[PDB]
């Protein structure tokens, strides 16, 4: 008997926002990361701050 | 293409196959009772295992303990040999006011001691016996373990009325005391076969879950082990409405039983119960229930030109 | 007549020392080498 | 130390996930308050249609 | 028990087999199938009278 | 494989393409001229939350009773445009260039992706029929189950609930209708119509030039006498009219419509009248039409459909049950609104009903072939092609449904539908054994359609009557009794 | 608005003080110590202490 | 004649119920493998900056320098 | 797009419009749209087209 939870990941994560959660909260942080903490912190110009 | 005469060997062999079924599945695996499988039980004891071979164990009053004697406390479990039988002893409810110590030979007994058991002096021994528990010495109570009664369904009457008739007629050999509607009579035979074999094949469709559930506790009772989800399989229908529940993805459960089934309502217990005898479906004919308002809607002028209609028609088919 | 791939009796036997875990199991039996041998106590010590 | 740090810490983690759903509740579920009453339904084996009328 | 005492005796032996209980299984397909045999009957036992009304 | 055998007639396949295109263009232009003279305005009509549209047969899905066509040719009609959505993915080259041409194989290689014109079958029922039990019967046969679960789900809801959605009265119906692949037992389709008692009342208010008044069987059975009797427009309207200011009188009496008390809708009293504008005691501003007196009521032609499907509305459906429901009647489902699907439903629906029309214009289901039969079924989705039935279940069948179909709700349909497809399979080889009673047979006979049923309590089911055995029933069954017997 | 729901037992607070000294009291069975080889160092005073006996 | 509501199955119809045991069980066959590996990644393992260290292990991921 | 009965579904109830002479006409005729897009279609409803069912086929014409 056909069900997505043995036969088609795509559907089972379409049918579930619980499936879409942990991918938008993946994408949050990595905008946050882009956003804020990437040019202030991990920039070579912005490393020294880490002393 | 079906007589009606035919519809009983049917049931015969459908009865055939669900016996074998049942008989089956009548029977269930007990509790295990390898000690293997419950060593750790006396492993996680509040007190050290006693492997008591030698000695005695006796019971005298509390107080001080002889210097030499092991108490043997409530919750104290003893590994030893009774009657070629190894066994573990667990101690539970010792008496108020006494208690009950193992006194290896090398310890002297106090006064007012009673020897519960004893063992023989057997130091050569490599394989030691144990012990000898008389008749009298220790009551040892098995279960009782009385088999209720096997739980019957009810069986519905059916009221034959023609046997008495087809007495009557072997008897003379009119026969009846009335005249049949042949019509009205064929009618209700006609709609009442198609009911029996529809209904057989329904038997037919559920006795295939039960010699396929039978066929799986036929290895069970093998020994064998079956996997929670290759018995699954063994149960088709089940299968399929749970791997639909798990793409669903709701584990939840207890008020659908409870909204279906509302005899178990309230019942926490209700997958733990066979309640089918306390609620089976009502023998009421809804056909008197139609009748009762096709009387009521028509006058009694119509109800005696009934009997009009109904005695032309015998002499219709009388010319 | 089984037509699935049915499983032997010894393979069963083998998972059934896998997927009988309880949490305690894990949780002391790896927490003890764990609390030992980290940060806390010995790896810790050192490596600070 | 064993049972203070776990007693308190479990506390905590109590604390927090009880008042995040409180709050869950107070602060963004209220919105989605419906409550529908149950009307009785009479026409259930015949419906009024287009085909009705027209 | 004993005077003063009482125990739990556990025996100590391997299971080889499984041990069965015969607890029968309620079941309605028996008496669903025999409700069926008894209406035919009552249908047969009809059918036979009515031949010989109709015939004899 | 089948990309070579598709693309050796691919070639041959445009020309019937082309000439498939121009016969659904004649068809459509005789279908839309018609429509645009006879049938009604259809309002579009936004979801509660007014972002989409919402979609209901009962004002969308018209019948032209009346359409001078053969069966044969709606058939076609419907499976061309059928085939003008299969040739969809021709665009693929033009939008993303030579290299989307692999797209264009993939839909070479499965003959179920492509139109008819790639079939080597002549008439349309063989075609559809092969399409079926190619590619369509298998893509039903694996949504049906979960279609199933889902509308249980619907009106069970999620996360232990039962108690506070589903009703107690409708729990053995639900059984019966949800749960008989493990009884073995025949259906009632009146037990799936007891579903509709999660729903409220549906309503219909006719528009009047002082009021809206509801419409009754009275009523209604007193616009249809009128419109048999063939009266002349000045004695029609006027009897119309007179039969409308009744059942406003009717309906003043009982306490206005069902609709004023009803969450979700109402009609506004008279408006206020705010501060100075007050008048003392008169707090209101009746209407214009309060001046026209009540003699002068007429029909302004517009009517208001108010289902009151509180649990079985097509929008609180969601994203899932929607493209499931359209996965299952072999519709397309992908990349669209709710409201898009539910469109696609509803012509579905309108579909079916025509060509139900047309058959019972045709002499009934009894003047259809076997395989013409086999494949009405098969666009009901009642039949899967691995059953193998008779001819008399295969009418009953139909009966069935299009009754069913003729209540103007999706929600019963499916769930009668997907009952039809609870097939399981047995881990043995000798189990199932080999049946000892002959096939399952039916009559049209046998279908209780002509008779209510009120819904069984719950715990305490009632078996089953045939109508044969109701009173009178050789006078009601007589044109089922002459139709058989012919 | 107005639903009527009757009062649920598992949503009570009965148990869980039983069900924790129930626990407390299966870790308390396992101190029942026998009189032989028992020693302990009270207090000056000659009270018990508090860790020693547990 | 065949009994109904039966057939046989399908590719479409998902593995049977042993296969879905196996692959329940491994994770479970897993931990036993990845928890020492824990164990060994976390104690075998040098900090990676000191008071003395003039340099730092650096990763070039894409090879650009 | 035109018609207030629909343009309105948002704020007013339906009631309002069922009820002959709530709204006046001069009330409704505010209440449409005016913009070029309403008169536009206001225009084209006496043009000849070629409808489609509201879909997927009506907006990618679009
Ligand atoms: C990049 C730049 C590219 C520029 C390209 C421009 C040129 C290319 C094309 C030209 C454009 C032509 C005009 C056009 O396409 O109109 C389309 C479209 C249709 O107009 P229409 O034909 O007049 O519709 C009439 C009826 O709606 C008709 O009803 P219907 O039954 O036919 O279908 C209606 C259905 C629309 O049907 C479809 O169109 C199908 C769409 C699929 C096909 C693609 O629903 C809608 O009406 C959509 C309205 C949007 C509001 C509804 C709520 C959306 C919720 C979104 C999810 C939740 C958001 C996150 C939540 C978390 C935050 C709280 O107009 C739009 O409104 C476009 C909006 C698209 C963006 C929506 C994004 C929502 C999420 C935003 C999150 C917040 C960030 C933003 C701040
Ligand atoms: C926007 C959406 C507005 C309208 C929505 C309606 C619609 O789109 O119908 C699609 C429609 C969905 O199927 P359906 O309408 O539900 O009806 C299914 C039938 O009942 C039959 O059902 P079935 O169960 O028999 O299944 C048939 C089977 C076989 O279907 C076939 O007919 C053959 C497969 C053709 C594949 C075409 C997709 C190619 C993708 C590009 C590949 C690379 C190209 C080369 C390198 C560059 O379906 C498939 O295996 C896959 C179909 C879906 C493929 C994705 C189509 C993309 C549509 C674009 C909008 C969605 C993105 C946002 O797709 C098709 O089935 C035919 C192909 C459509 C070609 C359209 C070409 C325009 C693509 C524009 C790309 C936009 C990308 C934007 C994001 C980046
Ligand atoms: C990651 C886990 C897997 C990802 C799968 C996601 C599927 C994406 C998708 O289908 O979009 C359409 C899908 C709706 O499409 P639909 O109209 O319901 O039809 C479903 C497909 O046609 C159903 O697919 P299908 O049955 O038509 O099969 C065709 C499909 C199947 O192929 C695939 O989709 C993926 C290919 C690799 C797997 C192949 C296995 C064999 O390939 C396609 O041609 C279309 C896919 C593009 O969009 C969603 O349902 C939303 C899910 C994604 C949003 C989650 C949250 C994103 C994170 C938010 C970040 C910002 C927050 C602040
Ligand atoms: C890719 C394929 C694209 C082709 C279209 C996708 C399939 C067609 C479709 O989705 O229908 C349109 C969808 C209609 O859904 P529906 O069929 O009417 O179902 C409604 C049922 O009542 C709903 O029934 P249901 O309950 O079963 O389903 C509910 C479902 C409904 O959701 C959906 O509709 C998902 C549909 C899948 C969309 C595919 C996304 C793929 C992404 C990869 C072009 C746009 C250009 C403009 C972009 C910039 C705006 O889930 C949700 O309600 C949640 C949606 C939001 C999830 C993401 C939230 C992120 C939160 C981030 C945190 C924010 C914190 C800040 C807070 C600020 C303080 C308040 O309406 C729209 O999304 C807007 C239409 C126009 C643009 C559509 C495409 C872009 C936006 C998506
Ligand atoms: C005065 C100052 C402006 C006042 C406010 C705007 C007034 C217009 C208005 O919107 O009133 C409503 C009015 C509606 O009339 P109505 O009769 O009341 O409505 C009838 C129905 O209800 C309509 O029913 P329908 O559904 O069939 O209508 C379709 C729908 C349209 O169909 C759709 O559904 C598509 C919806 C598009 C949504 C908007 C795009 C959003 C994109 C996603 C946003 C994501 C968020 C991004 C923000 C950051 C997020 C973090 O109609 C509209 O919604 C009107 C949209 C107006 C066009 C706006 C396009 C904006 C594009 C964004 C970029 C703008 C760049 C600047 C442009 C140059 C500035 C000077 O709109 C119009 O009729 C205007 C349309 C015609 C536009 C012509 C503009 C003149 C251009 C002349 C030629 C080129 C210039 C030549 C040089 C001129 C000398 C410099
Ligand atoms: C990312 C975007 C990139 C874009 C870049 C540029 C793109 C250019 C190419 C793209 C072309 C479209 C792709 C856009 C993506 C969106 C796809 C989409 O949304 O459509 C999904 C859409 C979903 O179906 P639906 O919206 O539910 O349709 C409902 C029915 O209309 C049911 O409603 P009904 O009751 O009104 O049914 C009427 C019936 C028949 O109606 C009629 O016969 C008359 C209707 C009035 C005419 C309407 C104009 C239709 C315009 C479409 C193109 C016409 C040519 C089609 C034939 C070409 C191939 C031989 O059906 C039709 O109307 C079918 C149209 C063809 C009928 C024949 C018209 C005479 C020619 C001195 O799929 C289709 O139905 C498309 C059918 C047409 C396929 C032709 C593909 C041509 C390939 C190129 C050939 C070289
Ligand atoms: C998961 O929950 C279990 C946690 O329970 C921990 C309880 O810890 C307290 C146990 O410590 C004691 C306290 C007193 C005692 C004995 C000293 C009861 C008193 C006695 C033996 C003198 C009667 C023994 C152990």
């Amino acid at each position: 008997v056909y069900t997505n939870w043995q036969s088609s990941y795509t559907r089972l994560f379409v049918s579930k926002p619980w499936m879409w959660h942990p991918l938008a909260w993946m994408t949050l942080s990595v905008g946050i990361w882009w956003k804020f903490g990437k040019e202030s912190l991990c920039n070579e110009r912005s490393f020294y701050i880490h002393t | 293409d079906v007589p009606i005469e035919k519809i009983p060997e049917h049931a015969n062999v459908l009865l055939k196959k669900i016996d074998a079924c049942l008989e089956i599945l009548s029977k269930d695996i007990g509790e295990v009772t390898d000690a293997e499988a419950h060593e750790m039980y006396f492993e996680t004891s509040k007190f050290q295992i006693l492997h008591i071979y030698t000695g005695c164990v006796a019971s005298f009053p509390e107080g001080d303990v002889p210097p030499g004697a092991v108490e043997c406390l409530p919750g104290q479990v003893i590994r030893t040999k009774v009657n070629g039988e190894d066994v573990m002893l667990e101690i539970d409810e010792v008496d108020p006011g006494y208690q009950v110590c193992w006194f290896k030979p090398d310890v002297p007994l106090p006064e007012n001691a009673e020897i519960l058991w004893s063992y023989p002096y057997e130091p050569t021994a490599a394989l030691p016996t144990g012990t000898t528990w008389e008749e009298g010495q220790a009551n040892v109570l098995i279960p009782a373990e009385p088999t209720p009664e096997a739980a019957v369904w009810p069986p519905t009457p059916v009221t034959n009325v023609y046997a008495p008739m087809a007495e009557k007629l072997a008897l003379k050999s009119p026969p009846l005391p009335f005249t049949p509607d042949v019509l009205q009579l064929q009618l209700e035979h006609n709609v009442l076969k198609g009911e029996l074999i529809d209904r057989l094949r329904a038997l037919e469709y559920t006795i295939v879950t039960e010699q396929l559930q039978a066929r799986l506790h036929e290895r069970r009772l093998r020994g064998d082990v079956i996997d929670e989800w290759e018995e699954l399989d063994y149960h088709p229908l089940v299968r399929d409405d749970t791997y639909l529940a798990i793409d669903f993805g709701d584990p939840t459960f207890g008020r659908y039983i409870w909204k279906l089934f509302p005899h178990t309502d309230g019942d926490e217990e209700c997958m733990f119960k066979d309640t089918r005898l306390d609620v089976l479906p009502p023998q009421v004919n809804p056909l008197n229930a139609i009748l009762a308002q096709h009387t009521a809607q028509t006058p009694v002028h119509r109800s005696l030109e009934k009997r009009l209609w109904t005695e032309v028609r015998a002499t219709a088919v009388s010319e | 007549a089984p037509l699935y791939p049915v499983l032997s009796q010894a393979s069963l036997y083998k998972r059934h020392f896998f997927k009988n875990i309880k949490l305690f199991h894990v949780v002391f039996y790896v927490g003890a080498p764990c609390v030992t041998f980290g940060t806390a106590a010995w790896s810790g010590s050192n490596r600070n | 130390l064993y049972l203070i740090v776990i007693f308190y810490l479990g506390i905590q983690i109590y604390v927090y996930i009880s008042f995040s759903l409180s709050f869950l509740h107070s602060t963004i579920l209220l919105f989605l308050v419906n409550y529908i009453p149950h009307y009785n339904n009479k026409s259930i084996f015949n419906t009024f249609t287009n085909k009705s009328i027209y | 028990l004993m005077n003063g005492l009482k125990m739990r005796m556990f025996s100590l032996a391997r299971q080889q087999a499984p041990k069965i209980v015969h607890k029968p299984v309620l079941s309605p397909i028996p008496e669903h199938l025999r409700l069926v045999k008894n209406v035919a009957q009552v249908q047969i036992d009809m059918l036979k009278l009515l031949n010989a009304q109709a015939a004899k | 494989t089948a990309v070579v055998k598709n693309l050796a007639k691919l070639p041959a396949a445009t020309s019937q393409i082309l000439t498939n295109v121009s016969k659904l263009q004649t068809f459509h232009g005789l279908l839309e001229e018609r429509r645009d003279k006879y049938a009604p305005l259809a309002y579009h009509t936004y979801d509660n939350l007014k972002q989409k549209t919402t979609w209901h047969p009962i004002a969308h899905a018209w019948v032209d009773e009346g359409l001078p066509v053969s069966k044969k040719e709606y058939n076609e009609y419907c499976w061309l445009k059928k085939d003008m959505q299969r040739l969809l993915p021709l665009a693929s080259p033009f939008v993303f260039g030579i290299y989307g041409i692999l797209p264009l194989a993939v839909w070479l290689s499965n003959d179920g992706y492509l139109p008819s014109a790639f079939s080597s079958k002549k008439d349309i029922v063989s075609k559809k029929l092969e399409w079926y039990s190619s590619y369509g019967d298998d893509l039903r046969q694996q949504v049906g189950p979960m279609l199933q679960h889902r509308l249980k789900r619907h009106l069970r809801g999620t996360l232990n609930n039962e108690h506070r959605l589903m009703l107690d009265e409708v729990t053995e119906s639900y059984k019966e209708i949800f749960y008989s692949h493990y009884t073995g037992q025949l259906r009632d389709v009146r037990k799936c119509a007891h579903l509709r008692l999660y729903d409220g009342t549906s309503t219909v208010l006719l528009l009047t030039n002082k009021e809206p008044v509801e419409l009754t069987s009275e009523l209604l059975q007193k616009w249809n006498a009128i419109k048999a009797a063939k009266l002349s427009p000045e004695e029609e309207k006027k009897a119309r009219n007179e039969a409308l200011i009744e059942a406003y009188k009717e309906q003043e009496l009982h306490g206005g419509p069902h609709v004023k008390h009803m969450q979700g809708y109402g009609i506004p009293a008279d408006t206020p009248l705010l501060g100075e504008n007050a008048k003392g005691d008169q707090y209101t501003q009746p209407p214009e039409s309060a001046s026209i007196p009540l003699e002068q009521l007429e029909w302004t032609g517009d009517t208001v459909f108010i289902p009151a499907e509180y649990r079985t509305e097509m929008e609180d459906w969601g994203r899932e049950l929607t493209k499931l429901a359209n996965q299952f009647l072999l519709l397309p489902w992908r990349f669209v609104s709710n409201a898009w699907n539910q469109r696609r439903l509803v012509s579905w629906f309108e579909e079916i009903l025509q060509e139900d029309a047309l058959i019972a214009k045709e002499g009934g289901v009894q003047a259809l072939s076997d395989d013409e039969l086999k494949v009405a079924l098969l666009d009901r989705a009642v039949i899967r092609c691995d059953e193998e039935l008779t001819r008399g279940d295969m009418e009953a069948r139909y009966k069935e449904i299009s009754w069913l179909m003729s209540l103007r709700n999706p929600f019963i349909v499916l769930a009668w539908q997907t009952g039809y497809y609870r097939s399981t399979y047995s881990p043995e080889d000798d189990l199932p054994e080999a049946s000892i009673l002959p096939k399952l047979n039916r009559t049209v006979l046998d279908v209780d359609v002509h008779n209510e049923l009120a819904p069984d309590h719950p715990e305490k089911p009632l078996p089953r009557v045939h109508p044969a055995l109701y009173p009178n029933s050789h006078l009601a069954l007589a044109k089922e009794v002459a139709v058989l017997a012919k | 608005a107005a639903p009527a729901e009757k009062p649920d037992p598992a949503l009570d607070a009965t148990k869980a003080l039983p069900k924790a000294l129930e626990e407390v009291e299966f870790f308390q069975s396992y101190a029942v110590r026998r009189k032989t080889g028992f020693h302990l160092f009270n207090r000056a005073t000659g009270s018990p202490t508090i860790v020693g006996p547990m | 004649v065949p009994v109904a509501n039966f057939r046989p199955k399908k590719p479409w119809d998902g593995p049977w119920g042993i296969q879905i045991s196996q692959k329940k069980d491994r994770p479970f066959i897993a931990m036993w493998i990845l928890f020492p590996l824990l164990l060994v990644d976390h104690l075998t393992r040098e900090y990676y900056a000191y008071w003395h260290s003039s340099k730092v292990p650096v990763t070039d991921v894409f090879g650009d320098f | 797009k035109i018609d207030p009965y629909v343009t309105s579904e948002v704020r007013v109830q339906r009631g309002a419009w069922w009820r002959s002479g709530y709204f006046t006409k001069e009330e409704v005729e505010m209440m449409t749209p005016k913009g070029p897009i309403a008169r536009y279609y206001k225009f084209l409803l006496g043009v000849r087209r070629f409808p489609l069912k509201h879909g997927a086929l009506s907006w990618a014409c679009g």
